């Protein structure tokens, strides 16, 4: 008997292809998020910056009051 | 650039593997005889070389 390394009948594909999922996200609206969240974020600054004003404004009439 | 480095790194351990299992050799592989591959490959390399492709 002959017991030679033949393939049987022919092999499957073996892919030659360029994998590129172009993902993406279309990053004009990425621009969009990130200005959107940028200006809640400066909302949230001045709300909290204003009140803490009003708090430090409370404090100099602390000192004010206590002086004489 | 290191790790892409290491990784078709792993990839040519196992080719330096086959050429273990076809010839013994790590890299010098004489093998070649002038008059055609003399100590022919055993039984068991096309699959796995379908699997490495």
């Amino acid at each position: 008997v002959k017991q030679d390394m033949p393939p049987v009948g022919g092999y499957g594909p073996i892919d030659y292809k360029r994998n590129l999922p172009r993902r993406g996200l279309s990053g004009y609206s990425m621009f969009a998020v990130g200005i959107g969240a940028l200006l809640f974020g400066y909302w949230s600054m001045m709300r909290w910056n204003r009140e803490r004003r009003r708090l430090q404004i409370e404090d100099f009439e602390a000192r004010i009051a206590l002086m004489p | 650039a290191m790790t892409p480095f290491f990784w078709m790194f792993e990839e040519r351990e196992k080719m330096f593997e086959f050429y273990e299992r076809v010839s013994g050799a790590r890299m010098h592989a004489a093998y070649v005889r002038p008059g055609g591959v003399h100590q022919d490959l055993p039984l068991g390399l096309m699959d796995d070389i379908y699997e490495f492709s």
